[PDB]
C-alpha cells in the first residue's frame, strides 16, 4: 500500500 | 551565451535541496544500529540505507515539477530509482585514496569488505567501486552532481510510471540545464555531459544487480527481519 | 511430601531455558539504536522489545510440551502473551530503589519518563510500575519466576488458540509444579501461589492497555516505520 | 502470514 511512502511524501 | 533566469532558479532549488538533505559530517550515523565487523553489517547498513531513503525523498519533493506528479507516479519513481540516488549521493563520501566511503572514524569507514558482511558478494561490489571511481574523477561541480541526481530520479523509463510523457518533459528540461550549465560554467567539460549520461546507464546495471541480491535477502525472514519498514516498502514489490 | 522426578525435570528445563535466554549483564543492548532523552525513545525501546520477543521465543520453544503444539497455536500463544512475558522477565532488571529498570549505566537505565518518549502516557505507565513493585516484593525464587512465565505463556484463554484443551492441560501440569514447589521449598509461602496467579490477572489488564496504545502508534506510519519487522508481526493483527 | 515467527520457531 506504500503507507510509509505516502506519508513521507506529505 | 548564458543561462536563463529559469534554469538558474532550478539550480538554486536543487543545490539548496541537497544541502538541506546531506550532512557532510555524517553526525546522524551514531543513531544507526552500530556496525559489526550471519551478515553482521546488515543492521547498520540497513539503517544507513533507510536513513538515505528518507533523505532522497526530502530531496525529491524539492525537485521542481516532482511534487506536481501524482502520488502514484512519485512513488513509482522513488521505488525504482532510490538505490541509484543513494549510489550517486554517496560519491560525496567516497575517497579514492582508501577506495571506501569515509563517513567517520574507524566505525563509519565503509570498505568493500563490510558490504559483504551484509549479504552482497564481491563479484558484484566490484562494479560499484568502479562506478564510484569513475564518477569521482568527473570532478563534478555541486550544480552538476545535484542535477545528475534529479535527472536520474526523473527517468520516464521506470516500471510503474504512468504519465511517462510528463516525466519525460521534466527530465528534458533538467538535461538542458545540465547541458547549458556545463557549457557556460565548466572549463574543459565539452565531453563531460556525455560522460554523465553514461553514468545513468551504469546505474541501471547496478540497480538490476541490487534487485537480484536484495531479492534473495528479502525471501529469508531471518535476514529480512533485520531490515527496516521503509526499506521493505521501497524495495518491496507490493507495488 | 516431595516433588516427583517429573516435576523436577520440568523445572530443570525451564530454569536452564531462562538462563540461556536472559543475560544479567545486558551486554547486547549496545547493538540497539541508541536511546535519546517526536518519541525519541521509540527506536531504542522498539529494538529492546524486539530483542526480547526473540528471547521469549527461545524460552518458549524449550517449555516442555510447547514445541508439540501446532505452529498456528504456538504463534497464537506467542502473539497474545509476548508483551506479558516481557513485563514479567523485566522484573529481573527492575530496581525498587530508583523505580526503574537498570540495564546499564545512565543510557540503559529505563525510567518511567523514557517510556513516555516512546508513545505511552503516564496514566498508563503507572499500573506497570505498580505491577513491577508488587512482583518484586514476592521475592520469587528463580524456579517460581521461570514457572510463572511458562504458566503465562500457556494460558488457554488467548484469541486465536485452537486446541485450548491441550494448552489447558499443559498449563495445569505447570501450575501443579509451581504449587508443589512452593509448598516443598518455599518457607513462608503458603499464600504465595494465590498471589502469583493474581499477577496473571494484572498482566491481562496491562496487555489490553498496551494493545490500545500500540494500536494508535501502529496506525501512524511516521511512527510505525520506527518499529521492527518482528514487533509489527507479533503485535500486528494480520493474524 | 507470520513469516518471521514461523522461521524463528524452526
Ligand atoms: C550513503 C553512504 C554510502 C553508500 C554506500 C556504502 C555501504 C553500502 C551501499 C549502501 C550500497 C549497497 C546497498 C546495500 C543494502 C541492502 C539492503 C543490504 O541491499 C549496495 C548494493 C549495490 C550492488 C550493485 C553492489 O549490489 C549502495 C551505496 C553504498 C554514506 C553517505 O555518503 C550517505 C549516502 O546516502
Ligand atoms: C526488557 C526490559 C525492560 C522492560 C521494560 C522497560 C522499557 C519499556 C517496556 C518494554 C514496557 C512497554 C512496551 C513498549 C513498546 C511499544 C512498541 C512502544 O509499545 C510498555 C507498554 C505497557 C503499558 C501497560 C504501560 O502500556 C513493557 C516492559 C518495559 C530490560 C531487561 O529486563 C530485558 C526485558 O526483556
Amino acid at each position: 500500500k506504500h503507507k510509509i511512502l505516502h506519508r513521507l511524501l506529505q | 551565451h548564458m543561462l536563463s533566469d529559469e534554469q538558474m532558479q532550478i539550480i538554486n532549488s536543487l543545490v539548496e535541496a541537497h544541502h538541506k538533505t546531506y550532512d557532510d559530517s555524517y553526525s546522524d550515523f551514531v543513531r544507526f544500529r552500530p556496525p559489526v565487523r550471519r551478515l553482521s553489517m546488515l543492521p547498520h547498513l540497513a539503517d544507513l540505507v533507510s536513513y538515505s531513503i528518507q533523505k532522497v525523498i526530502g530531496f525529491a519533493k524539492m525537485i521542481p515539477g516532482f511534487r506536481d506528479l501524482t502520488a502514484e507516479d512519485q512513488i513509482a519513481l522513488l521505488k525504482s530509482s532510490a538505490i541509484e540516488i543513494i549510489m550517486l549521493r554517496s560519491n560525496q563520501s567516497f575517497s579514492l585514496e582508501d577506495m571506501s566511503w569515509s563517513c567517520g572514524g574507524p566505525d563509519f569507514k565503509y570498505c568493500i569488505n563490510d558490504v559483504t558482511k551484509a549479504g552482497h558478494t564481491l563479484e558484484l561490489l566490484e562494479p560499484l567501486v568502479k562506478f564510484q571511481v569513475g564518477l569521482k574523477k568527473l570532478k563534478l561541480h555541486e550544480e552538476e552532481h545535484v542535477l545528475l541526481m534529479a535527472i536520474c530520479l526523473l527517468s520516464p523509463d521506470r516500471p510503474g510510471v504512468q504519465d511517462h510523457v510528463r516525466i519525460e518533459a521534466l527530465q528534458d528540461r533538467l538535461c538542458d540545464v545540465l547541458q547549458a550549465y556545463i557549457r557556460i560554467q565548466h572549463p574543459g567539460g565539452r565531453l563531460l555531459y556525455a560522460k554523465m549520461i553514461q553514468k545513468l546507464a551504469d546505474l541501471r546495471s547496478l540497480n538490476e544487480e541490487h534487485s537480484k541480491q536484495y531479492r534473495s535477502l528479502s525471501f529469508q525472514p531471518e535476514h529480512s527481519m533485520q531490515l527496516t519498514p521503509l526499506v521493505l516498502e521501497v524495495f518491496g514489490s507490493e507495488v
